[PDB]
């Protein structure tokens, strides 16, 4: 029963109309907690989960400092990505960050990540060994170069190791109430006709906590995978998500199929049968 | 360089005629971020529609949710209209309650 | 728990 924090910050460059927007928001599992937008009159760090809000105001205060200074940093990174990279002083261009951890149902450090993405395409990344960093090109073998240098890694195994579990722990026990839970999900079965030859079964989940859901289809016992219209699970926008499988099913042929619903709020695996 | 978002137009909860609930955009795997999302009520846009925080997932690829409240009626008709710099022209998704 | 700043760039 792992348990994750993450923070997912993005900051484009709009050339000639001001700095570039810096977005940052902050995970716990699959609910989001925090938010900061350089384009908001705040210019704060504000809550988006009801358990942040029992957090001290020194807390707000500290959590503002620390995005804003990466705000910062990430628009010079911007800068020196497009020298690096020979591109043209027009155009506007993406730079991203992922950092956080995993921990144990116990809260043992698992893994921790902090890396960059560069116009959608890998730019640098901590190893798993938290020493180590990944360069995708040339541009970033320049960075890689300047981090060993100044021991940028050292520090990050400390936040990654030390901070971030601990901070993670918290939430945890603060967030009990809703991110310990699990929701089930709420099964169901449509059928659709295409045509008087054949028709579309849709099995659908709804209102399940965590997103990790497996739906999946059999005609006569046997997997299926060859007519299954499997969409992406999406938020529901409550904090809890939606996911569906159709099939294609020759008329009469119906009671062939099952759908096969796994879920962590199940004990054990649903099959649904039409009708 | 850039890839084109993935649009899905759907409810909160089951879509009964006469109740309210939440019409939702979901878009995804698009890039760059800047992306235009209208919710729509007979080819008209709606005023007051909410997103969520930009954000992406593992595989760099954005992600973002536009909604509202809305009361389905067997009468009146929904759909969300999308623009990328990924589309020559808006994409228009119609909202069927069985998907 | 956001992290402490790196004032190291590109
Ligand atoms: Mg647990």
């Amino acid at each position: 029963g792992s348990h994750s924090m993450r923070y997912f910050s993005t900051s484009v460059s709009r050339p000639g109309r001001g700095e570039p927007r810096f977005i940052a928001v902050g995970y716990v599992d699959d609910t989001q907690f925090v938010r900061f937008d350089s384009d908001a009159a705040s210019q704060r760090m504000e809550p988006r989960a009801p358990w942040i809000e029992q957090e001290g105001p020194e807390y707000w205060d500290e959590e503002t400092g620390k995005v804003k200074a990466h705000s910062q940093t990430d628009r010079e990174n911007l800068r020196i990505a497009l020298r690096y990279y020979n591109q043209s002083e027009a155009g506007s261009h993406t730079l991203q960050m992922m950092f956080g951890c995993d921990v144990g149902s116990d809260g043992r450090f698992l893994r921790g990540y902090h890396q960059y993405a560069y116009d959608g395409k890998d730019y640098i990344a901590l190893k798993e060994d938290l020493r180590s960093w990944t360069a995708a090109d040339m541009a970033a073998q320049i960075t890689k170069r300047k981090w060993e240098a100044a021991h940028v890694a050292e520090q990050q195994r400390a936040y990654l190791e030390g901070t971030c579990v601990d901070g993670l722990r918290r939430y945890l026990e603060n967030g009990k109430e809703t991110l310990q839970r699990t929701d089930p999900p709420k099964t169901h079965m449509t059928h659709h006709p295409i045509s008087d030859h054949e028709a579309t079964l849709r099995c659908w989940a709804l209102g399940f906590y965590p997103a990790e859901i497996t739906l999946t289809w059999q005609r006569d016992g046997e997997d299926q995978t060859q007519d299954t219209e499997l969409v992406e699970t999406r938020p529901a926008g409550d904090g809890t998500f939606q996911k569906w499988a159709a099939v294609v099913v020759p008329s009469g042929e119906e009671q062939r199929y099952t759908c096969h619903v796994q879920h962590e709020g199940l004990p054990k695996p649903l099959t649904l049968r039409w009708e | 360089i850039q890839r084109t978002p993935k649009i899905q137009v759907y409810s909160r909860h089951p879509a009964e005629n006469g109740k309210s609930n939440f019409l939702n955009c979901y878009v995804s795997g698009f890039h760059p971020s800047d992306i235009e999302v209208d919710l729509l009520k007979n080819g008209e846009r709606i005023e007051k529609v909410e997103h969520s925080d930009l954000s992406f997932s593992k595989d760099w690829s954005f992600y973002l949710l536009y909604y509202t409240e809305f009361t389905p009626t067997e009468k009146d008709e929904y759909a969300c209209r999308v623009n990328h710099v990924t589309l020559s022209q808006p994409k228009i998704v119609k909202w069927d309650r069985d998907m | 728990i956001y992290f402490s700043p790196i004032r190291v760039t590109f």
